[PDB]
């Protein structure tokens, strides 16, 4: 497998030597996913998992990396006989992709915690026989590249990974598990999930990677965590530098989440002469609008979290409103629980905490407060409108009474005189999409909000207590 | 623990 030109940079003695390797591979016809994932996993093992003995950087010797490479390629070539699966015309078959998926799956440790850190790379697969969910999909794509199957590529939503292949790259196959206690669907298409308009499959507006984007995925998959309180500065630096390399070559253009990740790293440690974090967050949103029909949630969540961290209440509320405007056109389905948890935490923890602090600061005489800005009240209302509209037509409900007390409290953080300025109109001015918010319009301007009436309108509950 | 690569937040 390893060609002479792939070996000339070893040993890798620094962050910068690893970046040089990535640069060299990204300059080749096709970057070697197996080589690159092994190198990252090796470096991550000795910078985050076991730093005993570390003095600067874990030197990656060719003999060591080549031996791991050979273990991988021997395992895949011996287990997958290509003669059994004839390939017409640069196109792999569903049976072949399933075989490769089975070889990876069947190699894993019988029992292990699937939620651990540092089990994403081919280094983990070879040395520990352990992979996380998305790691299995990446490993299938790396195995397929090692086999010469140029048409097999990684597909990514915001919470899941699978593969595309076949004539025109138009076929889809599940190759790993999703979540905890869901039933395998390995071998099947993603068409039911697309048709049901779940967030998990993005209404079909998911990422179809080329090889360079598969390199970007492995970079985003670097985990600098040493423990709950400490990150590896070395791995943060490596991730940041590799992301800029990919950015400069054009390979983040269609990868919103990578752009957000890069923006986050720039906020932590700015690189002189590069774009500000805000510019990068906006670029991520633009990517989602340009390539994915503005059907992604996380570009707006990335932006909102940045404003939240910086206590920009107005801009945080606007970005969460924008978040909800995306989700409103989805149906909440069985395996979408991660995005429900995110909306729940924003509505019922994050926004309440932000508004509580804003209330204290207003008491102390703050000027230009979000709490005195009717446009901010309108953003709060748009946030809840999008969540209510999301619920419409969904097979599983979203709202319940455990949301209602937080809604009443948040509404109440704006005085009646501020709330009155927003004009709610039918199809500061706001239009509601959801039937639940339309029915609540009446209640939104009283000096003291009617808590019980709000609760009734937000929830399926239609009666009050009997006695 | 484990988070999906490049998901926002902590």
């Amino acid at each position: 497998g390893l060609k002479a030109a792939q070996k000339t940079l070893f040993p890798l003695r620094s962050i910068d030597d690893v970046v040089r390797l990535f640069a060299a591979e990204l300059g080749r016809e096709e970057p070697d996913l197996v080589l690159l994932s092994l190198v990252l996993g090796f470096v991550e093992h000795f910078l985050a998992v076991n730093r005993v003995g570390l003095t600067y950087f874990p030197v990656a010797d060719l003999s060591i990396i080549a031996a791991l490479y050979a273990r991988f390629t021997a395992q895949i070539r011996g287990a997958v006989d290509l003669s059994l699966y004839p390939r017409e015309g640069g196109v792999s078959s569903r049976e072949l992709v399933k075989k490769v998926s089975d070889v990876i799956w069947n190699s894993l440790s019988r029992s292990y915690f699937k939620d651990r850190a540092h089990i994403q790379s081919l280094f983990s697969f070879i040395t520990g026989t352990k992979l996380d969910s998305s790691g299995v999909a990446f490993a299938v794509v790396g195995a397929c590249q090692a086999l010469g199957l140029r048409d097999v590529h990684l597909a990514l939503s915001e919470d899941h990974a699978w593969v595309v292949f076949g004539p025109n790259g138009e076929q889809t196959a599940e190759v790993t598990w999703h979540g905890k206690g869901n039933e395998d669907r390995r071998g099947q298409t993603v068409n039911a999930g697309v048709a049901e308009r779940s967030w998990l499959y993005l209404k079909g507006s998911y990422m179809r990677c080329d090889r360079k984007m598969e390199v970007a995925f492995m970079v985003c998959a670097i985990n600098p965590s040493i423990d709950l309180h400490t990150d590896s500065l070395e791995l943060l630096q490596l991730q940041q530098k590799l992301l800029w390399l990919l950015y400069d070559l054009g390979h983040l253009e269609r990868y919103p989440m990578a752009l957000g990740n890069l923006a986050d790293l720039e906020e932590l440690e700015p690189t002189p002469g590069r774009p500000d974090p805000l510019t990068l967050y906006h670029k991520g949103i633009a990517s989602a609008k340009t390539y994915y029909r503005d059907e992604h949630i996380y570009p707006y969540m990335y932006l909102a979290d940045y404003h939240c961290r910086n206590r920009n209440v107005r801009e945080a509320l606007q970005a969460w409103a924008d978040t909800a405007t995306v989700i409103q056109d989805y149906n909440y389905c069985r395996e979408d629980e991660e995005i429900y948890k995110e909306f729940f935490e924003v509505a019922n923890d994050v926004i309440p905490n932000l508004l509580k602090e804003a209330a204290s600061l207003l008491e102390a005489g703050s000027q230009g407060s979000a709490l005195q800005d009717p446009e901010c009240f309108a953003h709060l209302l748009r946030f809840y409108d999008g969540i209510c509209k999301w619920e419409e037509g969904s097979p599983t409900p979203v709202l319940h009474v455990g949301w209602a007390t937080f809604l009443v409290q948040s509404l109440g953080r704006f005085e009646g005189q501020v709330r009155q300025k927003v004009r709610i109109v039918s199809v500061p001015v706001l239009t509601f999409q959801s039937e639940k918010m339309k029915g609540m319009k009446e209640l939104l301007v009283a000096t003291k909000i009617n808590s019980s009436a709000i609760k009734l309108q937000l929830t399926a509950q239609s009666q009050v207590q009997m006695k | 623990r484990w988070r999906f690569p490049a998901r926002p937040g902590t």
